[PDB]
This record gives structure tokens, C-alpha cells and sequence, in this order.
């Protein structure tokens, strides 16, 4: 009436919960790159010679 | 994301865009001058001076 060893298991199942990968879009930056410093339009000379 | 000193050795981090690739370049840096300190970011055009000079400027801006 006691507990005895039974037949060895024939296989093992290991369960884990996993989600999946999306598409590669690689959206690097809101406003991207190093935007260049640049000329103010027209500007004009702010200096003249004497005479 | 936020990465640490040991987690940064196993990942590619572009600096400028157009340096980002498809398989390579897992991450990307926020600004190109992220590498420099707060004081080293106050030196103008540090890119065109030789480096021992930017080390003396950092020590001279504090005197």
C-alpha cells in the first residue's frame, strides 16, 4: 500500500512564454544628423570706410 | 535606452546617422558630443585644436 518507483519518464517538456520580433525600421533620430550652421539671408555689410 | 559600462561592450552604437547600418548598429548615441564632459563642452571648436591643449584648457577654465 506504499508508494513505489514507476517507469522512467520517456520525455521532458519545458514551457516558457515568449513574444516575437517586429520589422526593422531603425528610426534613428526625431530631427536627425548634425544639422549644419548656415548663412543668414542677405545679411548686408554693417560697416563702411571713411570718405 | 540607458546602457551601462559593462553592457556597452557587446553592442554597436553609431554616432552620426548614415553611420547606422542594418545588422550592425544596434543602438545610436543621443548627440555627437555626448563623449565630452560638461567643461569640455564649453571649449569652442575643440575638434581643431591638438588634445594636450584641450586638457590644459579644462584645467585653466577652473582657475
Amino acid at each position: 500500500g506504499g508508494l513505489t518507483c514507476a517507469s522512467a519518464p520517456q520525455g521532458t517538456l519545458r514551457i516558457l512564454e515568449g513574444p516575437q520580433q517586429s520589422l526593422s525600421g531603425s528610426p534613428l533620430q526625431p530631427i536627425p544628423a548634425s544639422p549644419p550652421p548656415q548663412i543668414p539671408p542677405g545679411l548686408r555689410p554693417r560697416f563702411c570706410a571713411f570718405g | 535606452e540607458l546602457i551601462g559600462t559593462m553592457e556597452q561592450i557587446f553592442m554597436n552604437v553609431a554616432i552620426f546617422e548614415d553611420e547606422v547600418f542594418a545588422g550592425v548598429t544596434t543602438h545610436q548615441e543621443l548627440f555627437p558630443h555626448s563623449l565630452l564632459s560638461v567643461i569640455a563642452n564649453f571649449i569652442p571648436f575643440s575638434d581643431h585644436n591638438q588634445s594636450p591643449r584641450n586638457m590644459y584648457q579644462c584645467q585653466m577654465g577652473k582657475q
